[PDB]
């Protein structure tokens, strides 16, 4: 047994993991009656990460789905595979937050989170060791960064062992798309900072640029981004459900890339990335895709590994593969940057290869990279948080709730001790 | 699980409603009748609009409410009879002469009751309320005095829901009545503290936007109340369909809102167009986009470039790509005309909605892939409060028909106090803006 | 808040009847007798013309055809709204006698079939939930 | 009277006006394309003689 | 197959009589010539309760009719529904009463008691287990009051222990209509609460009240007091007549109604009560059926239960509604208006669910409550006849007969002893 | 052989009766005409209907139940619908009034002229028996035919059949979900006499079988018919060790042997509980500890009481279909292992399971899901005395002032008999005290 508690959090969380059960149940082979229809064992071997057997050898997902509205909820479970999920986990309220941190966090937020310990209590007590606990939600929003906090933090305490890792959506550059992002963004990261063991933050106008830029796609819409952020949570977890010639689980990927504790937030992303024209002119090899995987156009966030040093770097290979390929592949790039790497961690390249390719590609590759680029996006998240805190906007619906400027002013302070942090292990030097 | 319910106060009220429940009605395939036409070959977007009492029939959630017994006995005889509730179409018998003191402390004292009551049996079938939507004017007397009544009368009630307000403005230079500066002057002191987002619609804006946009030189309040049911529509329609990301009713407050005191947005419903602009332009996210921060498509009479954008909310129908809409966003944001408030980095709130708009079969607008309504918070309402200050000033200044109001019961310094209100919002916007 | 009240009823048009105590309803509407409002025709718009117009004798009569001169009464919301004439069902039109009623003026004729059939068809639980369990394990059809 | 602008028919609110928004090669098929493994093998294998 | 035997005493028993058996008439798909034209068979099951088989499919009423004069016979026969009676049960005889209950009681009502008499016993020997008797009448008038009230006295010596339910139109505050009413309201029910089971006392100013507030019907005449009448009637005996989920007739009432024997005075009503412009639009729900059963203006007597505390309470709901619901319903009113109800007496309330909704309605409810607000009724006919008794006004009419001023009396002691009654147990104490 | 009759007395008797009988029909394989419709029959097996049904030799099964009540109403509702002709028509016993919701009325005047011909009737099923396992006694406490006539009926077949298994199903008052006055009165007179002819006291109540609806089947606004179906697969889950052949096969003998420590402390507790719905049913793994723990939960007893608050002193765990030993143990040693739940000090051994291979079947005209594994758990325990003394408390607050006492007095009974059933129950009770100290 390593199974991982699977939470969907807020409209974008609920949609991005209806995403991933869909492309995860394509890879496992699950059809949206619950059977089996694969071609080859391994599918089988190892259900039990994230399905759950009912009556009759039918599967379930140990997803817990929540949201203060049925909304996005309503429409995960009318459209397909939506009748896999559990009918008990589809936990809602009646009311709604909407982008109201305080709301989410402190009304009726934190009384419909006791029925949702209840379900994860109930979903880790039906097991036998789990891994640990991943969940989706969104910075800058509403219930995500509310509610999925708040189940940070509780479920943090009650099993203060496991390997917990938040996807998370981070507010965007350009565009607004919500005004109270930098409010909702650092309220919700001062409870990430000290409770989640590892984040792999997503950026939503750097997905459009990666579909508008290496895929083309003309309109992709959400659920093309939906799915190409799903690819790299079926990367960053395919060494833990299928076999390989090397191995690396959610808790030794967070050993070997997390320096410092407070120093876990990593990027993804997922190169075997083709456009529709070009993918028959393209070949698929082990050194193009290294080259697709530190491509700065490949990031997720709203970051530039060129104004930065990378900490770590994680590379989770799929399919048939010879190993001294990564291996040199990842020298090369070591001894070709030596300018963006850290001088004090000799070769800080984690490379993990399995042995089954997800499907309709030979060969695949996601690369998860924590770095001190991370440093840029907090800081325009902090100013633009003292931006509006200096003439105190959009703060009496936070007041008037019940929280008071002390804890907006201790989360402002930690977020930038953090990004001191960042800026001196980037400043620091091996001699 | 998620309904609105809709306070119709006045005789503009009564008629946006009518223009906004035949929108409502064939929007969701409903007959006049009130039934279905089955057809066999699911739809369930009417549970926020029309309780279903079963019998095959759908009722709406509105409240039809009037002291003069004209236009809602025009509504209850008229094509909408056998759908409305005939115990939600509240009547007084006697008027209220566009006095504020007649709509609040003489007649209404008696109905007000009443019509609490059909909101209380109203709230109590839902399951849910997000809110209320109130349509009235400040013209005075009912839609002044009674909505306002209705307002406090509310909020001591059930408070923590949504009281959203459709208010009809009065005009700049033209209006209809004479008293409407002292009508207008004392509503919002009464109705400013118990709110939440209450927003305002000119009848020269839409005036100049049918004279332009749809070629209707002589235009009537049909298609003004056509136009404004189109923009209830389309700030409702994510609570009503499903789509991209949604924004229902309480992100509406929290998004638009910076302040307790400032809570005052403009429509902007702009793709605006007839059949052969239409036929002749290529109408997308871009475009749509760009008409909705013309000075021109504005829903009230005032100056925006002359003022600071505090917040904007996006509200997009029909066929629309998302990352069009960040694209045009940042074009907006690169652009100098429109002016952002410096304590405001992000300032959008973006819905996308996969319903496209519905065109009554008679009317002005064309049937169009995408729809944009803009709930754009800014601070050029400072000058329509400055005019009618000035205005009121002036009536004020030798007691030009205040002996109407002292003899009905109002007190004389309650002119002063709502004078004081307005003056301590005019500073409210000044140190907003600064 | 008094106790024993389920709604709050009004008038024919505005007036509301004192719900808690019994003093002045022989001034309040209906025993009031010095008004005028109750001896109109419904086409008037006073007392109770909604409910009498919604009887059975006011809707089975349909309407004529208008007049030569209605251009001079045409109405914004007669002309905007449109409606056609209203085709009154025959089975309201003919009418023979009214059927089984309950309590006065409780006018079933109107009534849908869908709702009409749940009394019409005598609904009693031991027969309908103990019936032969091999017609409930898939729907009748009609 | 909106007639000799449009052509000669056009039911007005019959035909939606604006461009639509053509919908092709989503990323579905092209992430994660349904070619399952022996299929994507043969397709790898041609080629490599050379 | 119980049997309930019918008798109307007097106009107004004769009216609401004759409306009694239209409505009950068309509720078990009888025609007026008398045959059967129903459709199912719940209405044939039970049809011997009031029906005695005749030759062919015709159905005879089990009602005996009297009355001294003919004036009112003739009518009730020429009219509709009048030729179902069989001509042998219409007693009647020269002179009549005329709210002259000496006359009534002692004089010109004694000749016809040996008749109908024979009448009531032949109708009660064709029966074979004769549940009880009903009687309709109007306190206030001469046949109605007097001679009923003899028929009571004389049913009550032949039959000692078979159930007995009057119906009872009693005097209003303000309509009156008679200047020797309160004399015969006082000297009938000073029989009635002595020798009667179930006294229901059916107001006419409060009809009005009910007919106008709720139904509109600005002219609200005659029969239509009487078709409400009728269907309390019809909803009080519907579980005698028809299946139901838990049935409860006459006498279960009774045990679950009346505390102590003098306590039997009730107030009846029927709440599926709605206007004309919107029967298209109301739900009849049952918590809705419940609001409107317990509103006040909603009772048939003309007293505010609301100057009282009610003592026993019972519910006839008829349709298809889920029992939960209804006592539910049931604890919430209780629970709520807990300071109107008596402290030592748990479950004021008895439930009688059946299956069968009236005719032309999809789900009804009949309230009967033994409240002792009816004390304020009794109270005020003790005022009028002390106002009119101690000049001795109106009483030469009644004492040409034979009676006394001792009756008078002795009914000012026994409405007095009733009002103390009701008068201390709307405030004596548990403990 | 091993043969039991059904005796439903009352109205809420013959309701719980006719879903009873049409879910042993389903059983069986029974249909509603009387006969097997399995046409090809075939022998190898097939006695397992004897302890319900009787061969009349010409393939028609007619049931060993008498339907009882006083008025002619809900048994001829019975005697109309579509389980007309598989009741034999002497066994629809009825009267002409009914007991009118009176225990004297019941028991002592329209009560003493049916009891000979309901005697007569269990007589001639009795003789048309090889052995009789028992009875199953079926009323409601509520009053009136199920109150007075109940306890007449049982103390004439303590009288006439002596030592016999009595199982009765009692319809008990909810603390505050009721639809009578004196329900009180008739349950307090009823306890006194149904005490000393008695020896299981089965508990349901109406507003808990609301409280399971409403929580696991989340029927929000349920009717009689899906209790009776409930309380019908509880005795169907009790009689399934007599009719089925399993494992282990816990008869009346046996299940009252290992129940009941004291012959006044025969008042267990039914839980029947994988009890969820189709629509979230299947997604679950249902195992054995999954309903074992399902039953050991304070909020899924069939009665209004938390068992929180007494002691537990016997347990008896049917369980049903596809169900191994290994399981029940580990389940069993888990429960054991629970800490809040307290087993009394003089019972170590306080678990008697047993295993039935047939699985329950579910009713079409129901919401009960198609279940492979079942258990009902039936617990002697100490949690009712709470229910006593809430019924003690309505019983002396009526009758400090003496309500509704004069239609028991002049109508048969004395005035002490409500003074000597309630000291009678308030010796139970101290009873119940002193097994639980
Ligand atoms: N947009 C729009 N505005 C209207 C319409 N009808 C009336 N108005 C506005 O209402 C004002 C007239 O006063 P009303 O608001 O109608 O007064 P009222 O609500 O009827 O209350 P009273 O004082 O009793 O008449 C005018 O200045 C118009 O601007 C309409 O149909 N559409
Ligand atoms: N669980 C359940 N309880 C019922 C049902 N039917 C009646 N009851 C109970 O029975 C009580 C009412 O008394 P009854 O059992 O009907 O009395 P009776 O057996 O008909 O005898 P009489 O009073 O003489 O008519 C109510 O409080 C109910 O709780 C039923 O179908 N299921
Ligand atoms: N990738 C992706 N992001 C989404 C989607 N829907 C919303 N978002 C993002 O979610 C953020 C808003 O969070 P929100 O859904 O409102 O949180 P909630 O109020 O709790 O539901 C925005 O910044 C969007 O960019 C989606 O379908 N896919
Ligand atoms: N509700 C109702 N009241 C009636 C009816 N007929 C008469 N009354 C009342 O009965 C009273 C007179 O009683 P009456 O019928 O003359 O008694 P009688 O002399 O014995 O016939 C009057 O005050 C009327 O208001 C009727 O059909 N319905
Ligand atoms: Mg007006
Ligand atoms: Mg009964």
């Amino acid at each position: 047994m390593r199974e991982i508690v699977h939470m969907q959090a807020g409209q974008c969380g609920n949609q991005i993991g209806a995403k991933f059960w869909e492309v995860i149940s394509d890879e496992h082979g699950i059809d949206p009656t619950g059977t089996y229809h694969g071609d080859s064992d391994l599918q089988l071997e190892r259900i039990n990460v994230y399905y759950n057997e009912a009556t009759g050898g039918k599967y379930v997902p140990r997803a817990v789905l929540v949201d203060l509205e049925p909304g996005t909820m309503d429409s995960v479970r009318s459209g397909p595979f939506g009748q896999i999920f559990r009918p008990d986990n589809f936990v809602f309220g009646q009311s709604g937050a909407g982008n109201n941190w305080a709301k989410g966090h402190y009304t009726e937020g934190a009384e419909l989170v006791d029925s949702v310990l209840d379900v994860v209590r109930k979903e880790a007590e039906s097991c036998d060791c789990l891994q640990g606990f991943q969940l989706t939600h969104s910075l800058g929003g509403g219930t995500g960064s509310g509610m999925g906090t708040l189940l940070i933090s509780k479920i943090r305490e009650e099993y203060p062992d496991r390997i917990m890792n938040t996807f998370s959506v981070v507010p965007s550059p350009k565009v607004s798309d919500t005004v109270v992002e930098p409010y909702n963004a650092t309220l919700s990261v001062h409870q990430l900072v000290e409770n989640t063991d590892e984040t792999y933050c997503i950026d939503n106008e750097a997905l459009y640029d990666i579909c508008f830029r290496t895929l083309k796609l003309t309109t992709p819409t959400y659920g093309d981004l939906n799915h190409l952020v799903s690819a790299t949570m079926s990367g960053v977890t395919t060494c833990l459900r299928f076999p390989g010639q090397l191995n690396a689980d959610l808790r030794k990927l967070a050993v070997n890339m997390v320096p410092f504790p407070r120093l876990h937030f990593f990027m993804p992303g997922f190169a075997p990335l083709t456009s529709r024209g070009s993918q028959q002119y393209r070949a698929l090899t082990v050194p193009e895709l290294t080259q697709q995987m530190f491509d700065a156009k490949n990031m997720m966030a709203a970051c530039d590994p060129r104004h930065g040093r990378y900490l770590t770097v994680a590379a989770i290979f799929r399919g048939r593969m010879s190993m001294k390929e990564v291996d040199e592949q990842m020298l090369n790039v070591q001894n070709k940057n030596s300018s963006y790497f850290v001088e004090w961690i000799p070769n800080n390249v984690k490379t993990a290869v399995c042995d089954i390719p997800p499907r309709g590609l030979k060969m695949s590759a996601t690369f998860i990279g924590n770095s001190t680029a991370i440093q840029e996006l907090f800081k325009r998240i902090s100013e633009q948080f003292t931006a509006m805190f200096r003439r105190k906007a959009f703060l009496h619906w936070y007041t008037g709730e019940g929280m008071d400027e002390m804890e907006f002013t201790e989360a402002e302070s930690n977020m930038n001790d953090l990004v001191s942090e960042y800026q001196q292990y980037q400043d620091a030097t091996a001699e | 699980m998620r309904e609105c319910i809709s306070i119709h106060v006045g005789q503009a009220g009564v008629q946006i409603g009518n223009a906004c429940w035949e929108l409502y009605c064939l929007e969701h395939g409903i007959q006049p009748d009130g039934q279905m036409p089955s057809d066999k070959t699911g739809d369930d977007s009417f549970n926020t609009f029309f309780s279903e009492t079963g019998a095959g029939k759908h009722v709406p959630r509105a409240v039809f409410v009037d002291l003069e017994p004209t236009v809602v006995d025009e509504v209850r005889t008229g094509t909408y009879r056998q759908l409305f509730h005939p115990e939600q179409l509240i009547t007084g018998k006697e008027d209220a002469a566009n006095n504020y003191a007649r709509g609040h402390y003489t007649i209404g004292k008696e109905i007000v009751d009443l019509v609490l009551d059909r909101i209380r049996k109203l709230a109590d079938q839902c399951t849910g309320l997000q809110g209320f939507l109130i349509f009235h004017s400040f013209g005075g007397g009912t839609g002044s005095g009674f909505a306002s009544l209705l307002m406090e009368r509310l909020s001591v009630d059930y408070g923590k829901k949504s009281k959203l307000e459709f208010a009809i403005y009065p005009a700049p230079q033209i209006s209809t009545a004479v008293v409407e500066p002292y009508n207008t002057i004392l509503t919002t002191h009464t109705t400013l503290e118990h709110s939440d987002c209450a927003f305002m619609v000119d009848n020269e804006a839409i005036y100049d936007i049918c004279r332009r946009n749809l070629d209707i030189e002589r235009p009537t309040y049909t298609n003004l109340n056509r136009l404004i049911a189109q923009i209830v529509s389309s700030i409702t329609a994510s609570l009503r369909f499903d789509g991209a990301l949604n924004v229902d009713l309480t992100e509406f407050q929290t998004n638009l809102v910076p302040y307790p005191r400032i809570h005052f947005p403009l429509a902007t419903y702009a793709p605006v167009i007839s059949a052969e602009k239409a036929y002749h332009e290529q109408l997308s996210v871009a475009e749509i986009t760009n008409a909705c921060f013309e000075p021109a498509n504005q829903m009230v009479k005032c100056d925006p470039r002359h003022g600071k954008y505090m917040a904007c909310c996006m509200l997009y129908r029909g066929d629309v790509v998302p990352k069009d809409v960040n694209a045009a966003i940042a074009t907006i944001k690169t652009k100098r005309t429109i002016q952002f408030v410096d304590w405001c980095p992000t300032g959008f709130k973006v819905g996308i909605n996969y319903q496209p708009p519905t065109v009554v079969p008679g009317g002005d607008l064309a049937k169009v892939q995408r729809a944009v309504c803009m709930l754009s918070n800014t601070t050029a309402i400072a000058e329509a409060w400055a005019r009618l200050d000035h205005k009121f000033d002036l009536m004020y200044a030798k007691r030009a028909f205040v002996h109407w109001y002292v003899g009905e019961g109002m007190e004389e310094g309650e002119f002063s106090e709502a004078r004081e209100d307005l003056a301590a919002l005019e500073k409210d916007y000044e140190e907003v803006g600064v | 808040e008094v106790a024993f009240r389920s709604m709050v009823r009004g008038s024919g048009l505005g007036e509301v009847w004192t719900h808690t105590t019994d003093l002045e309803k022989f001034q309040q509407y209906g025993w009031r007798t010095t008004t005028k409002e109750d001896c109109y025709t419904p086409d008037t718009l006073i007392g109770n013309w909604n409910e009498e117009r919604f009887d059975i004798k006011r809707i089975r009569v349909p309407k004529s055809l208008p007049s030569q001169y209605d251009h001079y009464f045409d109405t914004t919301q007669k002309s905007s709204y449109v409606s056609g004439p209203k085709p009154v069902p025959k089975h309201i039109l003919h009418l023979a006698a009214r059927e089984s009623r309950s309590f006065p003026a409780s006018q079933p004729e109107l009534d849908p079939p869908a709702v009409k059939e749940r009394y019409n068809s005598f609904e009693t639980t031991s027969r309908a939930s103990y019936v032969d369990p091999k017609l409930r394990k898939n729907p009748v059809h009609q | 009277d909106q007639r000799p602008g449009l052509p000669k028919d056009l039911n007005t609110l019959e035909k939606t006006f604006g461009t639509p928004n053509i919908f092709d090669c989503s990323a579905g098929e092209l992430v994660s394309p349904a070619k399952t493994y022996q299929q994507v093998y043969v397709e790898s294998e041609e080629g490599r003689e050379l």
